[PDB]
RNA sequence: AUAUUGGCGAGAGACCGAUAGCGAACAAGUACAGUGAUGGAAAGAUGAAAAGAACUUUGAAAAGAGAGUGAAAAAGUACGUGAAAUUGUUGAAAGGGAAGGGCAUUUGAUCAGACA
RNA sequence: CACGGACCAAGGAGUCUAACGUCUAUGCGAGUGUUUGGGUGUAAAACCCAUACGCGUAAUGAAAGUGAACGUAGGUUGGGGCCUCGCAAGAGGUGCACAAUCGACCGAUCCUGAUGUCUUCGGAUGGAUUUGAGUAAGAGCAUAGCUGUUGGGACCCGAAAG
């Protein structure tokens, strides 16, 4: 009583019903995986530049 | 001022007595609410029935 | 036959009109289907579709959030609009004057607003005061602060807080939630 | 109301919404949570992470009395005053007269610090406090009496 | 039978639980039996309250 | 006294009569007014000539 | 104070309405089956009232046929209404190894509406 | 040339409930739930109500335990709407919800370890490619309905057995 095991038929056709949606990619991507050493400094770069205007903006 | 409903005697014959509206009579009129509350409240006097 | 790039006879997925049977509700839906049509200003067209929103899509706008939007620059003279219910926030110990127009106020937020020399309005009087919407702020309450949305999209590594009856030790903290027993997530 | 159910729309259709191939039968996946390690595993993982196993110490004869410690943030803590008297204290806020708020009278076990009471000196009686809770109270001009 | 995303529910019906079901239909019929017996005893016991 | 009013309160503990979510129940009375018929644009013919 | 599918006596229902409701609306744990333990049905309805057909004739009788009773025997103790399968009689049409169906119109029978 | 069905009438199959998920309507709303009970009544209805209690408003660790603002409750990109200018087109001001993203805050784990002290207690401060079902101007509670699930005879009928 063997069965029919594998087939790819209909799978590409089911795939295009809702059809291969895109990244929906964003400005400002996630910093997951970025260099921790760069990322530490980047904290304080932004941390300082926000206060940079806090001296000008008042 | 309220509309001043007028008082009627038992022979007919209304009278110099005229009363304000209680302001329960100004409340919103909600036939969907009354319908939902009735349908539930009307179920509160009932008896069980079950086959043996 | 025709070869369609789309699915036929497919509705737009919107509220054309409320699902409520409320009578006084439909009198505003009747009032703003008229102004949305003939008044050419988008404010009326925004307030209309906000009368069709369900309850879960109508979170309440606390009387504190109303005070932020007034601190917002230039808006201290505007008439804030809330399609929804205004609720009380006593965590603010001062409140401005201004005006509010909403469907429903809670008894607390009615006092607080009246307490400061301000005024509570309905939507119908707003339509009469500013049909176009002159000098108004619409404000929405937070939608994703619900208890159910906290559970949406549960699955590995998504941090979505499983739906569960009882919270504490011994309920689904063990295998798969920590490295020591089995794995983590 | 059974006039609204969908099996009162399924009159006349053979299989009553349960499908003609898989039919509908008694218990296909076993009773209840059966097979939770075995054929339902993919379900338990994702939507019940942590189900199996043991975490920490047992506690014999536990009583939730010992553990009763309700918490009241400095967010509120002015709600405990009568709203008629309350605005008497906000205005004309000085020492030698300060509102005594017994937080145990209102059923609270600890005063936390979540944020920003006003500048009015207030006497707050509490069983427990937090390190930030008093700093904001004591800097407001009031004090915290401990009780039991 | 475990499916979808649902809280696990412990419901203890695996005994024979329909023998032991107690429905209270007399909640309002025992309230007058209880207000009687208090007015019975209010009179029996003399001005003793 | 039973349902209260603005002056006298309740006699029912923790209760006050409901509020209107619209001031006036006559919708066509609002739709005329002044300020609305001032902002309203001139109407069509209420049925459209079939063209073509 | 609590419990109660037994007992006695009571009041009730968005309950069932004789293939339902208790197994049992009736001479129902009855008739019947089994060595026994046990098993266990079917079965409501003339009319307001028997006023339940005197009397005549054919027939050995049952009944028939008239009269008679009744608001009605198109209610005759086979009895309220009396469906369907199925059947007898009459009338109509049809028929070359099935029958029955759809579209179309002729022919036969019928039907209003309408006009005026 | 697979299975059931001679025919007719009448019965005949996704129900109730306990506990919940989503969705919708309704009342109130940082609360909400009168009905275990008491008052009362035209009497199983309706009407009125004290105390608690349940969920919610605080999370986090096995636990002992501790417990949410550096700031207009922050910054940046985008955002309906409103306001200003302009004949308009459009630009500028403000920007709710919401999506992305970097910070600050509370708890747990590892690291540092202050003025101080019953000399080993205390834990200030400062961290970290760490971790949480968290904060960051509350939204839940109750009833009703659809659909779905679990336990129950469980949509109906059916075993060999014990």
């Amino acid at each position: 009583a063997k069965s029919k095991n594998h087939t790819a038929h209909n799978q590409t056709r089911k795939a295009h019903r809702n059809g291969i949606k895109k990244p929906k990619t964003y400005k400002y991507p996630s910093l997951k995986g970025v260099d921790p050493k760069f990322r530490r400094n980047h904290k304080h770069a932004l941390h300082g530049t926000a206060k940079a205007l806090a001296a000008a903006k008042k | 001022s309220r509309p001043q409903v007028t008082v009627h005697s038992l022979t007919g014959e209304a009278t110099a007595n005229a009363l304000p509206l209680p302001a329960v009579f100004s409340a919103p009129i909600r036939p969907d609410i009354v319908h939902t509350v009735f349908t539930s409240v009307n179920k509160n006097k009932r008896q069980a029935y079950a086959v043996s | 036959g025709i070869d369609h790039t789309s699915k036929q006879h497919k509705r737009s997925g919107h509220r054309t009109a409320p699902k409520s049977d409320n009578v006084y509700l439909k009198l505003l839906v009747k009032l703003y289907t008229f102004l949305a049509r003939r008044t050419d200003a988008p404010f009326n067209k925004v307030v209309l579709k906000a009368l069709f929103l369900s309850k879960i899509n109508r979170p309440p706008v606390s009387v504190s959030r109303i005070a932020r939007a007034l601190k917002q620059e230039g808006a201290a003279n505007k008439t804030v609009v809330v399609v929804g219910t205004v609720t009380d926030d006593a965590r603010i110990f001062e409140f401005p004057k201004t005006t509010v127009a909403a469907l429903r106020f809670t008894a607390g937020a009615r006092a607080k607003i009246v307490k400061a020399g301000g005024e509570c309005i309905t939507l119908d009087q707003l339509a009469v005061r500013a049909p176009k919407g002159q000098n108004t702020l619409i404000l929405r309450g937070p939608r994703n602060s619900r208890e159910a949305v906290r559970h949406f999209g549960m699955g590995p590594h998504k941090g979505k807080a499983p739906r569960i009856l009882s919270t504490g030790r011994k309920f689904e903290r063990a295998r798969g939630r920590r490295r020591s027993k089995g794995f983590k997530v | 109301p059974s006039r609204f159910t969908k099996t009162r729309k399924h009159r006349g259709h053979v299989s009553a919404g349960k499908g003609r191939i898989g039919k509908h039968r008694k218990h296909p996946g076993g009773r209840g949570m059966a097979g939770g390690q075995h054929h339902h595993r993919i379900n338990m993982d994702k939507y019940h992470p942590g189900y199996f196993g043991k975490v920490g110490m047992r506690y014999f004869h536990k009583q939730q009395a010992h553990f009763w410690k309700p918490v009241l943030n400095l967010d509120k803590l002015w709600t405990l005053i009568p709203e008629d008297k309350r605005d008497q204290y906000l205005k004309s806020a000085s020492k030698e007269t300060a509102p005594v708020i017994d937080t145990l009278a209102a059923g609270y076990g600890k005063i936390l610090g979540k944020g920003r009471i006003p500048n009015v000196p207030v006497i707050v009686k509490a069983r427990f406090v937090s390190k930030l809770a008093e700093e904001k109270i004591r800097a407001a001009g009031g004090v915290v009496e401990l009780i039991a | 039978a475990i499916s979808k995303n649902l809280p696990i529910l412990k419901n203890h019906f695996r005994k024979h639980w329909q023998e032991r079901v107690k429905v209270h239909f007399d909640q309002a019929g025992k309230k007058v039996s209880r207000r009687n017996a208090r007015a019975t005893r209010a009179a029996k016991i003399a001005p003793r309250p | 006294q039973v349902w209260g009013s603005e002056t006298v309160a309740s006699s029912k503990v923790g209760y006050t009569l409901p509020s209107h979510i619209i001031s006036t129940s006559d919708v066509t009375r609002i739709i005329n007014s002044s300020e609305i018929q001032s902002a309203i644009r001139p109407a069509g013919q209420a049925t459209q000539k079939r063209t073509h």
